[PDB]
């Protein structure tokens, strides 16, 4: 009965088959404009990137049906641009209409933060584990030290 | 190759939109 | 693995969404229409761009939302590496203090 427009009823759904019953499951909010900006940006970056492959893939086909007019290869490419946006403008429509568990970290979805926080995380644990090794021979130092000194 | 290149070249795409 | 773990399945979920929304529906819609297109030769071709622009756009979501997913759960397991260094690091601290103090009462 669920059909894939459905987005809330899929999304909710889709959590119910995936986690068991919990608190987790039982706030849900709207998506925050940057989840729904990176989806979308998703969305529109694989669309663009869909547009030029297939056309350049059927440039023969395409040109031999056209019968050498440019201009309505051009014309053809805005069409099926215009579909796309079409589609993609009900996809963000439906997605900022359904609900997601409120423990999410929506941010988890953009590519810029979660870049930025892997390179920052990379560079905090490097940091600390030259620390700890400093401090394991500081240690070793001071327990030399310890074991003269028992022995006076 | 490795996640850091991927998330790079996902993270690079998606600027060079709109 | 559970503070991480609905936020981790958020992306699993939204690949799902696109995957049924695109082979489930967009998709077999554009094949219903591009068999049904033998006597125009350009609305086949037409709805052959649907068909390939649909498959492309799908794989490439799918793709991108398991890059998105594979950075999050090494990202999730880097701040766990990281609290144990930290607790390491406040352990030989502490160790430290200890020792000194065991060598000026022993000095």
């Amino acid at each position: 009965s669920v059909r894939p427009w459905e987005f809330r009823k899929v999304i909710q759904a889709e959590y119910r088959e995936r986690l068991p019953r919990n608190y987790e499951l039982k706030h849900w909010k709207k998506p925050s404009k940057i989840m729904i900006g990176s989806i979308l940006r998703l969305l529109e970056t694989n669309t663009v990137s869909a547009l030029d492959s297939v056309f350049e893939k059927y440039e023969k086909e395409m040109n031999q049906m056209t019968h050498g007019d440019n201009n309505e290869v051009k014309r053809i490419y805005s069409k099926k641009e215009r579909l796309l946006e079409i589609i993609l403008t009900k996809i963000k429509k439906k997605l900022r209409q359904a609900k997601f568990p409120s423990r999410i970290s929506e941010r988890d979805l953009d590519i810029e933060y979660i870049y930025s926080k892997r390179q920052f995380i990379q560079n905090r644990y490097s940091q600390e584990l030259q620390n700890n090794e400093r401090l394991e021979a500081i240690l070793s130092r001071e327990q030399n030290l310890l074991e003269e000194t028992r022995k006076l | 190759q490795s996640i850091n290149d991927r998330a790079l070249s996902l993270l690079q795409r998606t600027r060079a939109t709109k | 693995l559970s503070s991480s773990i609905t936020s981790v399945t958020t992306i699993d979920v939204l690949s799902s969404l696109f995957i049924n929304l695109f082979e489930n529906d967009l998709i077999p819609q554009a094949l219903k229409d591009f068999n049904k297109s033998d006597d125009d030769q350009f609305r086949k071709l037409l709805y052959k761009l649907d068909l390939r622009l649909f498959q492309t756009i799908s794989d490439q979501m799918t793709r991108d939302l398991k890059d998105i997913l594979d950075i999050n759960v090494s990202n999730n397991e880097l701040c766990y590496q990281l609290k144990q260094v930290l607790a390491r690091k406040e352990d030989l601290n502490q160790q430290i203090i200890s020792v000194r103090n065991e060598i000026q009462e022993l000095k």
